[PDB]
């Protein structure tokens, strides 16, 4: 998120690249536990919430790049977006 | 006994043949059997019979992976080629085990399912980001290496292609023309503009739309 | 046999009868209520010989012998689809590289992306094959041919 929402932000490469390194994790873990499917290891588990969250935090990369990006030549600026973020957010 | 009666419960460890039926995997039943028979008295010397129509499970350790859905013995008798004048009794003892998908689920369902997700943010991500082909290349990877895992998982027989692994290349095929048309678009962006282009993307599409 | 040789013991293939003729088994015998068909390998041909090695010595345990063959074809449609397929499929997308405009910064890291691939590929098939020197698998070939293109 600290990473700049324009041109050579890679906001997400670096979400990606992390999703990576913990689906590197998710495979250590694969293999020194049992394929048995009672129950799944909370360590297993912090490992796919952290893996969706990573996946959420690409998501969100990627609509703030285009919200970003837009331009009044080919989008219309909501006013409701717009006000939020200019001044209910920031004000909350 | 002092009846003559003989009982012999001797433990073994059979190693036995079985056809993995790969299709429905990591949701498949497997159906296992073991064929036992005396191997050189034939059924009109030594006649072999069922204890009871089904295994005795009441021993069982309950497997963490497979559950064991159905299980039942029939007796066969049987001509083999090597012995045309006498058929040969067989108990063939067969486990209908079904898999128990989670293991499978977390480390191999719910990941692919992710990445799959992150094909489609492409086109919502604008052409000036330059993360599109980064990201859309990462996730070409990342399938590619869980259909590496999921080869490795599942016998290379060729009687029928798993549903996972259909999944997996109809998915592979799906990215790569994404893939495809994302370079075509970045070309575009990057670009005399023909009638028809104009027409459909700046006329036509937003008036549907 | 190693205890008995020619001089010893004479080996020879089961002879079967039809129509009251008899004929030598030549071949390696497939019971159908005995043989399961394997889902990777289709037999072709299963052919049966006593050899003799005239230059064998009579009393050497080398002289003779039956050799049982299985020339069996492999089924490939599970290797075309999940290696051939896929491999080919990511290699081409290395012509992309061209069509990706020079503003886009990004056709290096396609062109080295489909090489990491490629590589990842090698390495796969390599572990499913033997080591042989005598010639390069021929997915093998493929792989190096789209790895120096
Ligand atoms: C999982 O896989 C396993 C195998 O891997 C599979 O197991 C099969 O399960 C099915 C049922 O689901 C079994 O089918 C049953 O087989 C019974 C046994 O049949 C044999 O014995 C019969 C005995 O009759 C006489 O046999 C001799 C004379 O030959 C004599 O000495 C005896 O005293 C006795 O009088 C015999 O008739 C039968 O012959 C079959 O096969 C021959 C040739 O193969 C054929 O010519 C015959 O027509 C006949 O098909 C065989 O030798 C059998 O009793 C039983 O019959 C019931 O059902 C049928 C209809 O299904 C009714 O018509 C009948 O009235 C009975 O109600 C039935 O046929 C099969 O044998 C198993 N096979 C193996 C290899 O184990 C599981 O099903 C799979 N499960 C899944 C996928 O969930
Ligand atoms: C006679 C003899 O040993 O037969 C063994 C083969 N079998 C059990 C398939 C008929």
């Amino acid at each position: 998120y600290f990473l700049p929402a324009q041109a050579g932000g890679q906001k997400c490469t670096v979400s990606i690249n992390v999703l990576l390194a913990q689906t590197v994790f998710l495979f250590l873990i694969a293999q020194k536990i049992p394929e048995t499917s009672l129950s799944v290891p909370l360590l297993g588990r912090f490992l796919i919430f952290v893996m969706v969250v990573a996946t959420l935090i690409v998501m969100n990369c990627v609509i703030v790049l285009n919200v970003s990006q837009r331009t009044p030549t080919t989008h219309a600026m909501s006013p409701r977006l717009r006000h939020v973020l200019l001044e209910l957010l920031p004000r909350l | 006994q002092y009846t003559g009666h003989i009982t012999w419960t001797p433990p073994a460890i059979f190693k036995s043949y079985c056809e993995i039926i790969v299709t429905h995997f990591p949701f498949d039943e497997q159906n296992c059997s073991m064929k036992l028979g005396t191997w050189t008295y034939d059924g009109s010397v030594v006649a072999i019979n069922p204890e009871s129509d089904q295994p005795d499970l009441s021993n069982f350790m309950e497997s963490g992976e497979w559950v064991i859905k159905e299980s039942r013995g029939w007796k066969h008798s049987v001509t083999y080629s090597c012995c045309p004048d006498t058929p040969y009794l067989d108990i063939t003892y067969h486990f209908v085990m079904q898999r128990l998908p989670l293991y499978f689920i977390v480390n191999v369902i719910i990941p692919c399912l992710l990445f799959s997700f992150l094909t489609g943010l492409v086109f919502y991500l604008p052409t000036d980001s330059g993360e599109k082909m980064t990201l859309s290349i990462s996730v070409l990877l990342s399938l590619t290496v869980f259909l590496l895992v999921i080869v490795e998982l599942i016998p290379s027989t060729s009687s029928a292609v798993p549903l996972i692994g259909k999944y997996m290349l109809f998915t592979m095929v799906f990215v790569i023309a994404s893939i495809i048309i994302t370079v075509i678009v970045i070309n575009t962006h990057h670009r005399v503009m023909p009638n028809w282009v104009r027409k459909v993307f700046i006329d036509t599409i937003p008036n549907i739309m | 046999s190693l205890k008995y040789t020619a001089k010893e013991i004479t080996l020879s293939l089961k002879q079967d009868a039809k129509e009251n003729r008899t004929y030598p088994v030549e071949w390696i015998i497939i019971d159908p209520e005995g043989f399961t068909e394997n889902g990777e390998w289709e037999i072709v041909h299963r052919p049966a010989r006593v050899n003799v090695d005239p230059r064998a010595p009579l009393d050497s345990p080398s002289r003779q012998d039956i050799t049982f063959y299985l020339i069996i074809r492999r089924k490939p449609l599970f290797y075309i689809i999940n290696i051939l397929v896929p491999c080919v499929l990511i290699s081409f997308m290395v012509n992309l590289v061209f069509y990706l405009p020079a503003d886009s910064g990004e056709k290096t890291s396609v062109a080295i992306s489909v090489l990491l691939a490629q590589s990842v590929f090698l390495l796969l098939i390599s572990k499913r094959l033997p080591a042989t020197s005598m010639a390069i698998p021929l997915i093998g070939k493929f792989l190096l041919f789209g790895m120096v293109l």
